């Protein structure tokens, strides 16, 4: 066994395109529409609960997730990929900030940490 | 330090004194020993002050993540299990002695945990240098089916025993009441029976009393423009 | 090792370091140089546990000589002292700490100023007009506190140092077999061969 | 220098309006072994003094003999031995306090904590403590060993300052003492259910109660507790 | 601590006191020292409270995992998992454990695991500080194939004596009866067992 | 603690600090570390405060009994040896004492004996004892001459204590000066180290390292 | 032998009306030997001030460490760290060495740039936070400082009054400690001006 | 092993006025974290206008005070009822303390009274009998909390005259008995707040040419 | 060592094992631990063999000299002489002594003097290393006003159990019966008491 | 401890004894005479524990001076050495033994012979042509073994002694501040004031 894929699966093509990032963006394009609007005294994020079956209980599937008491996240694309990113985002908010400074991270820095996880999946083996 | 936890009809109450000591010296005359693991799970710590505070925030952090992961309000038995497994792994080198109380979907709970990783269950518990003073009051006045008002009374009376009779304890009484199907109410300085009397004299000095060698403005601002 | 002194005068730093090396019962040598040139305008004297003293001094020397070649530039005395302090501060919480005390006498070519730094084995750094390690301070500091002027000449500094060594030779129980004296100025490092 | 072998636990006591009360359980422990169950640790001296002793029982029995000898010696060539020149609590205490301090000063202590409870000639309540170091102190409430930690806090809620002594009846004082003995039985691992209680009143004199038991105990909440 | 397990006709009975002591201070006077691993497998814990509670939690985990894969474990299997933890970590543990369980094939069984981390299958086992005072009594009063009532009386009388003499023991006598019928908890208060 | 005594043309100069410490804690800044045995004999206090006080007071009693019996002033030699023979009897018991016995008689002239609790008795010209002794020696050795004036000798003793008071953590408070003549000792006052330091720094130009 | 009393030295912090004060002696020693009279024990990262007593090597190391961390904080946050946040960072940083700690008694002082609220805090060597309203004391003469501060202190002192109170508290405490003194500095901190005053004191 | 010594805590304070002297002490007696007594007198009238306190180990303290009181009684018998002067009492206590040099009284002893010129006097002793006349001395648990305050507020240390900036010291003006008692009360109030062994009650004995007077004040009981 | 004295109708009975051990080695397996001081006053010795034998010899001398002057001493008097030696020399002694005697006015009396040198008058006493295992048994089985035969059976059964469990105890059970009739010596061999 | 040498030549005994007295950190004196004249033709040098050395030396001196007056006769060096040995042999099994080592250099006027006796604190006496105590022997005995001849003049004895002191001053860590030299012959005891 052992993970013997220690090399990049995302690589530059002769035209300078990173194929796997482009294709990932294509998957996002197919995904259900989600939006965000910033007001003077708040922000709103919204999406459609595209229920796969009417027998399914769509309340048990959360597309809009709390990351910190003052930060929320919504997505478009692959739901499972979103769910694990929310788990990583919630944890990194604690490990790389709250357990150091005794307060929740500002929006931009938590976004920065989520961004770093998504960049690494673009270059890591 | 004097800490008590008392079970009542529809919940649990936790109380503590407000004195932190560096041996014989009193560092803080109004310390806050009542810590929050989660909104409806509060605990109070004796022993190494850094350790009790640190171990609460770590388990409190992991409990919040667990709650988010499971979409469920955190349970006292979870906080309990995580605290004892952490403290046991460090074989008492983390000197954290806690009384853990709270309400969850299961009901109301009251546990104690020692630095080595042993845990205790009961309807009334005490901890710290003033635990014997407090336990004397609890053993004298505790009864089954206490009301909220009776439990707060018994808890604060048990802390007062510690304040007066134990040198390790003093100053004020902090209380937190955790009732089922309600928000946990944190009552800070619930009792203040140790206010210092006005001094005989003012020690405000005439201006220019101290001898000065040099003076200078300290630049706290960043490097300026132009 | 025993006595290491340092005095920063107007236009130079003077380091005096004992010549004796004693292994318990016998004095094995009476001509030991307890110093290393870190850079052309930076000198470090050292005293502490046998073996560790030279091992540490040569290690520091190698690291500063490496930096000099890489950047084609001589680090300021301040920069060198900060590097040495960090190495000793790292060392004290190691499995087996370096038991070494050092004086760093350097001439800053940018500021045109002599600089003396005292660092003990714990990594306790101080910038001083004059310094020592061990018991050397106890005998000499009362003379230095009295006679020391910041506008002192190199020759005046040497005269005050002779008075300090004389007081050591009188009241110290141990025979440290005199001192090797070295001057650090704008022209670099030279040894006073008659003291 | 020695180590205590056979030991007795807490002696508790307090002042009330007309006199003093003192109590001590009837156990002689041998480490964690509850070896002897019929040991009297309150020793009356005349009709005006009761000496309560904790710590080494062999040293207690020695002190018991010293006091017996003190009564004999006082009666010698003393026509007023049972009147004006009878032994006072203050005389009995100072004697013991002298012996305790002398013995610690030879590095050979009597390994005890002693409370002397009694009423003086003028009807003044006497209550004072002395231990193996010869350390002495007086207080409206006194207790030895484990009692100091658990009994005093309860007894001090009745008599906190001196001004509370005239406001405290013998019924309230005895009730507090009996409750303290129950709490000590719950929480002291070297305590027994059986105890002796002595009241020295300036009006009704010395009342000595033997074979008293801890009663009205709460255990019924044990059935509810399951697991840890 | 005073704890004992007894093999009888119906199955097995475990008994214990309820006192947890720190020096001469009774920290808890109503502690439950009979903690279940499985439905009809219980353990009695003696020694370090931290060490014993930590091990009991790990065994309960192993038996829960075992049951999911291989069905109901035997009392011997439960004792074996205890011994493994106690023996391998003998340098860092202070734990004396009695394991009592009921199979339908093997009926009532009692295993004792002293400090060393050895295993001994016995018709009855005594352990804890108080046990030393009732070696004489238990040896001369234990019979094989007693009734439920006889076994309750034997444990009640035994732990009564061990509480009387041992300062480290006291409080209520708790007992757990493991039979084909199921699990029955019993409690006996001082006022009852002191006058025996 | 810092105590010194030195012989010169004018007699003996005795100088001491005033600080008493229990660990880091400064118990007293107003301690008399010169014991006035009698009008002609001085003794310095170092090691055990009680040991030095008690036994040098006792020495004053022995010296008084001597001159009552012999009708003649006791020699510094005899006085010092009474104390050194006494502490030698207590050797091992745990007496802590390091002191200089100072006196000026006809037959001897100015005489100083270092007496110590392990039984040492040394005659000498210059002695320094205490935690700050090494600092005081430095100033003494480099400045000392036999033909010092009483004024200059008094200053040298004062300046030597100041040197120790500055550097040694367990020395300071104030300086006590004494001048021992054949006709008896003369007290030359109590000098606060706090005020003395600034005065000396300015007038002397010393302690440039310190900002004032 | 005791690492927290080799070098010696003290720090004291107080709160006044719309102001805080932090003060330290200037002594560094090798037990009985006085080594330096210029060893300042108060540092600042923007408008947040940190005093550190105890082992001098750790005082220097933690200053270099907190400069390092507050510099990275500013680059990422795009704003200077506040006293409340910095307190938590000190606590976090000390406790991560629980079983090999820095032998120090740190003291935080500063005014929150947004709320304008005066803030002080103290720590034991493993990072337990003492957040007192009145005053914080640290060092080899902490007992003496507790005595001075308890009697001399009254709430809501104006900047130029608070200076006299903290100055007298330090000076008289230092004069009863062998391992403290050899000069003193006092910082008077207002929302957007900080004055630094070197005190004249006895040099023994 | 048997430890013949113990610590009963407590704090005492002696201040010498111009024509008076006060010896104050808290009335709390402790071992470890327990309170033995909230009122156990520690400062004693020994006769001949002398007040004494031996703070530390209470057994050794009671023993010394008892033996000194005895020494005063026998001084009267042996020397035709001559009044024992404070300086003579001090020297006598040195000999009592040093008598047990190799098994000391584990106490810090302070006596107060008037000297033979009628001026206020305080003498301070170590456990083995080293003693000195002092203006101002605190002893026991909270001595380190009180003395720096007294240096500042009695002797006016580090206090200079406004406008001179360090050039002119604040002049050492004599304090009244009312002024001294204020500083004593504020000393113990401050000590009570910050030291766990100090509290319950404060008893002050004031010595003038008219005799010995007592004042008692409540302290916090926590 | 296992020793015990029991008060009964006729008088008093003393019992003991016969083993003297040096570590793991049995030095003597048939030692007589019941020593007479007077005709109808015996003592059972536990602790240091040197210390206990030395004290016994002195007490025997004291009671002999007492008898020559004042006539037959009381059992109380014999116990008092032991306590005086044991208490005054408690720092240099390791002796635990049971004293059992028969007067005609006082009849049967039992006194125990533990390590401390304290005295306790009891209806029955147990002492020695083996006694710890029979505290439970002896407390449950002892009655006041038993017959000679009942008391012999009680001691035989008691010491039997204490020998079974204690490695420091073993050999024969020797007993001494003190009555008005005089002194009777009894011995019971392993083959007899082991099968009880 | 302190260096005390002895050498017996043709017609005299020479005792060399260091001048340094060190109390821990500082050298308190550099002119200390570690010898006592017991009788006109007997000299004893000593080294050991502070206080005990002088106390013992003066005690012996007093006893020999008492015998000299009582009998109007000087005891032989052998007789004096035997008395001193017995006093040290008595001392070792005392409550607090004298830690004192001595050399006894005497000229026997009856036999017309110089004699040197070496006695340690145990009371271990030996008659030697040359002796020392402590570490002094370790450095000097190799030189003495090589050069010593029993027919040496006093001047030759002093020259061999100078070579011994020179070797001590080279290889010994401690500064013993030179030696006071004394000669014991038929004419009595005299001190060499230049050495
Ligand atoms: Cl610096
Ligand atoms: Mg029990
Ligand atoms: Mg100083
Ligand atoms: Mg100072
Ligand atoms: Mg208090």
């Amino acid at each position: 066994m052992t993970d013997r894929y220690s090399f990049s699966l995302t690589t530059f093509s002769p035209s300078g395109k990173l194929g796997q990032i482009d294709y990932a963006l294509t998957a996002v394009k197919q995904g259900v529409t989600s939006l965000g609007i910033k007001a003077t005294n708040g922000v709103v994020i919204a999406t459609e609960k595209k229920s796969s079956s009417p027998l399914a209980m769509s309340e048990t599937l959360s597309k809009v997730s709390l990351l910190t008491p003052d930060i929320g996240a919504v997505y478009s694309g692959m739901g499972p990929d979103y769910r694990v990113l929310v788990d990583k985002s919630r944890k990194v908010a604690h490990t790389s900030y709250k357990r150091i400074y005794g307060e929740y991270p500002p929006t931009k820095l938590l976004v920065s940490e989520v961004a770093k996880i998504m960049q690494e999946a673009t270059q890591s083996g | 330090t004097t800490i008590v936890g008392v079970k009542f009809n529809n919940g649990v109450v936790i109380a503590a004194d407000t004195r932190s000591t560096q041996g014989p010296i009193v560092a803080d005359k109004n310390c806050a020993k009542l810590h929050r693991i989660s909104p409806k799970i509060w605990c109070a710590g004796a022993g190494t002050a850094a350790d009790t505070e640190a171990v609460t925030q770590l388990i409190g952090s992991n409990i919040e993540l667990h709650s988010l992961y499971t979409s469920r309000e955190p349970r006292v038995v979870s906080a309990l299990q995580m605290l004892k497994q952490h403290l046991f792994k460090y074989q008492g080198h983390i000197g954290a002695y806690l009384i853990v109380a709270g309400v969850d979907p299961t009901g109301s709970h009251l546990f104690s945990i020692h630095a080595h990783g042993s845990t205790d269950v009961g309807y009334y518990l005490s901890l710290g240098s003033g635990s014997l003073a407090a336990m004397a009051v609890l053993e004298s006045h505790w009864k089954q089916d206490l009301t909220k008002e009776e439990a707060i009374k018994l808890a604060s009376d048990a802390i007062q025993a510690g304040i007066w009779n134990d040198l390790g304890s003093g100053s004020n009484v902090d209380v937190c009441v955790m009732e089922i199907g309600k928000d946990a109410e944190y009552l800070r300085n619930y009792l203040t029976p140790n206010v210092r009397e006005e001094k005989q004299k003012s020690y405000k000095f005439p201006r220019g009393t101290t001898a000065v060698l040099k003076e200078s403005i300290v630049n706290i601002c960043d490097i300026q423009e132009e | 090792m025993d006595i290491i002194l340092g005095i920063r005068v107007q236009d130079s730093v003077i380091l005096a370091s004992s010549k004796a090396v004693t292994r318990g019962i016998s004095v094995l040598k009476d001509s030991d140089d307890k110093t290393r040139q870190l850079s052309p305008h930076t000198l470090m004297s050292f005293a502490g546990e046998a073996g560790d003293t030279v091992q540490f001094a040569e290690y520091i020397q190698a690291n500063i000589q490496l930096y000099s070649i890489r950047e084609d530039y001589e680090l300021s005395p301040q920069a060198v002292s900060s590097f040495v302090r960090q190495e000793l501060a790292k060392s004290i919480r190691s499995r087996r700490p370096y038991q070494v005390n050092v004086l760093i006498g350097g001439y800053d070519k940018k500021k045109n100023k002599p600089e003396l730094y005292q660092i003990d084995y714990l990594g306790t750094k101080v910038e001083l007009p004059y310094g020592a390690h061990g018991y050397s301070g106890f005998y000499t500091f009362s003379l230095l506190d009295h006679h020391y002027r910041p506008d002192m000449t190199t020759e005046e500094g040497l005269d005050l140092l002779k008075l300090c060594v004389q007081e050591l030779e009188k009241r110290m129980p141990m025979d440290f077999k005199g001192v090797i004296v070295k001057i650090v100025d704008k022209d670099g490092i030279r040894q006073v061969d008659d003291f | 220098t020695q180590q205590p072998i056979v030991t007795g636990t807490s002696v508790i006591s307090m002042k009330y309006d007309n006199g003093v009360i003192i109590a001590a359980d009837n156990l002689g422990s041998y480490g964690s072994l509850l070896r002897f169950n019929g040991v009297e640790r309150l020793i009356p001296v005349g009709d005006n003094t009761v000496v309560g002793i904790s710590g080494d029982i062999s040293d207690m029995q020695h002190i018991e003999r010293l006091l017996k000898d003190l009564v004999t010696e006082n009666a010698y060539d003393n026509p007023l031995a049972d009147a004006e020149e009878a032994l006072e609590p203050s005389y009995i205490f100072e004697y013991l306090a002298t012996v305790m301090y002398q013995r610690r000063s030879k590095m050979n202590p009597l390994w005890n904590a002693i409370i002397v409870a009694g009423v003086q000639s003028n009807g003044d309540q006497f209550l004072r403590y002395v231990n193996l170091l010869g350390v002495t102190y007086s207080s409206p409430t006194l207790a030895t060993g484990f009692g100091a930690h658990m009994a005093n806090p309860l007894l001090r809620k009745v008599v906190d300052r001196e001004s509370d002594i005239p406001k405290t009846t013998v019924q309230v004082a005895e009730e507090a003492i009996v409750n303290a003995m129950r709490v000590l039985y719950y929480r002291d691992a070297r305590s027994s259910r059986n105890f002796s209680l002595a009241i020295i009143d300036k009006n009704t004199g010395l009342t000595f109660k033997k074979n008293l038991q801890v009663e009205n105990m709460k255990w019924d909440f044990a059935k509810d507790i399951k697991g840890y | 601590t005073t704890i004992m397990a007894v093999e009888f006709d119906g199955g097995v009975v475990m008994g214990s006191d309820s006192r947890v002591s720190a020096g001469e201070a009774v920290v808890n006077r109503v502690f439950d020292k009979l903690s279940p691993l499985h439905e009809r497998i219980y353990c009695a814990l003696s020694g370090s409270a931290a060490d014993t509670q930590a091990i009991a939690d790990i065994v309960q985990y192993h038996l829960e995992l075992y049951t999911s894969q291989y069905g109901t474990p035997s009392t011997e299997t439960a004792a074996s998992v205890f011994k493994e933890l106690c023996y391998e970590n003998k340098d860092n543990l202070t734990a004396g454990i009695i394991v009592a369980g009921y199979d339908d094939k093997n009926k009532g069984e009692v295993y004792t695991i002293p400090l060393g981390g050895s295993v001994h299958k016995l018709p009855y086992a005594i352990a804890g500080s108080g046990s030393t005072f009732i070696y004489g009594y238990c040896d001369k009063n234990f019979r094989e194939n007693m009734s439920k009532e006889e076994t309750v009386d034997f444990i009640k009388h035994s732990l009564s004596q061990a509480i009387k003499w041992d300062g480290s023991s006291g409080g209520v006598i708790r007992m757990v009866v493991l039979t084909a019928a199921g699990v029955e908890r019993l409690i006996f208060y001082p006022d009852e067992y002191e006058q025996l | 603690t810092t105590t010194l005594a030195f012989r010169f043309q004018g007699g003996i100069i005795v100088a001491v600090d005033s600080r008493a410490t229990a660990g880091n804690w400064v118990a007293s800044q107003t301690v008399k570390k010169v014991i006035e045995i009698n009008p002609f004999l001085l003794g310095t206090m170092a090691g055990g405060a009680a040991d030095c006080q008690f036994w040098e007071t006792w020495l004053g009693s022995q010296c008084r009994l001597h001159e009552l019996r012999e009708k003649e002033r006791i020699s510094v030699a005899a006085a010092s040896k009474i104390l050194s023979n006494l502490v030698y009897q207590y050797k091992g018991a745990g007496l802590s004492m390091g002191t200089m016995i100072c006196g000026y008689t006809r037959k001897e002239g100015p005489t100083i004996y270092y007496v110590d609790s392990d039984g040492t008795r040394l005659k000498g010209d210059i002695f320094c004892v205490g935690s700050g002794q090494t600092f005081a020696y430095g100033v003494l050795d480099s400045n000392y001459k036999w033909d010092l004036s009483v004024e200059d000798a008094l200053y040298l003793g004062k300046r030597s204590i100041l040197a120790a008071a500055h550097r040694d953590a367990y020395s300071g408070g104030s300086v006590n000066l004494y001048h021992v003549t054949e006709d008896g000792w003369i007290y030359h006052g109590n000098h606060d180290v706090g005020e003395l330091f600034w005065k000396v720094k300015e007038e002397e130009g010393s302690f440039n390292n310190v900002i004032g | 032998s005791d690492p927290s009393s080799i070098n010696g030295g003290i720090v004291v912090a107080m709160t006044g009306k719309d102001c805080v004060a932090i003060a330290c002696d200037l002594r560094l020693g090798s037990q009985s030997l006085g080594v330096s009279n210029k060893f300042e024990k108060i540092f600042h990262y923007g408008h947040v001030f940190l005093g550190i007593t105890g082992l001098a090597t750790d005082v220097t190391t933690l200053n270099e460490m907190f400069r390092y961390k507050t510099n990275l904080y500013k680059l990422k946050e795009e704003r200077a760290i506040e006293p409340e946040t910095f307190t938590q960072l000190v606590s976090s940083s000390l406790y991560e060495r629980r079983f090999g700690p820095y032998f120090v008694g740190p003291v935080v002082a500063g005014i929150n740039s947004k709320s304008g609220k005066p803030f002080i805090a103290g720590f034991d060597l493993i990072g337990c936070i003492d957040e007192a309203k009145d005053f914080i004391v640290s060092g080899t003469a902490s007992d003496q400082l507790f005595g001075m501060c308890e009697s001399l202190y009254e709430p809501n002192l104006e900047p130029e009054d608070l200076f006299e109170t903290i100055s007298q508290a330090l000076l008289n405490a230092a004069d009863r400690d062998a391992l403290s003194g050899w000069g003193a500095v006092v910082y008077i901190i207002k929302k957007d001006e900080v004055v630094k005053r070197y005190l004249k004191m006895r040099q023994d | 092993q048997f430890n013949p010594y113990g610590d009963n805590g407590g704090t005492i304070l002696g201040i010498a006025g111009e024509d008076f002297a006060v010896l104050a002490g808290d009335t709390r007696n402790i071992t470890d974290y327990s309170i033995n007594s909230r009122y156990e007198p520690k400062v004693f009238d020994c006769g001949d206008n002398i007040v004494m306190s031996a703070n530390g180990f209470a057994a050794d303290g009671d023993a010394l005070v008892k033996r000194f009181k005895n020494s005063v009684k026998w001084y009267h018998f042996d020397h035709n009822d001559k009044k024992l002067s404070i300086n003579s009492a001090a020297r006598n206590i040195q000999h009592l303390l040093y008598g047990k040099r190799f098994f000391p009284y584990y106490v810090h002893t302070i006596i107060a009274g008037l000297d033979e010129d009628g001026k206020g006097a305080v003498y301070s002793f170590d456990p083995v009998g080293s003693y000195e006349r002092e203006q101002c001395r605190a002893g026991g648990a909270a001595a380190s909390l009180i003395m720096p305050f007294l240096d500042n507020q009695v002797n006016f240390k580090n206090q200079y005259e406004p406008g001179t900036n360090g050039k002119v010291k604040k002049p050492l003006k004599y304090l009244s008995v009312e002024e001294v008692i204020k500083l004593v009360r504020d000393s113990f109030t401050s000590a009570t707040e910050r030291h766990i062994q100090v509290g319950d009650g404060l008893e002050i004995l004031i010595v003038t040419k008219d005799g010995v007077r007592k004042e008692f004040y409540e302290l916090k009981r926590d």
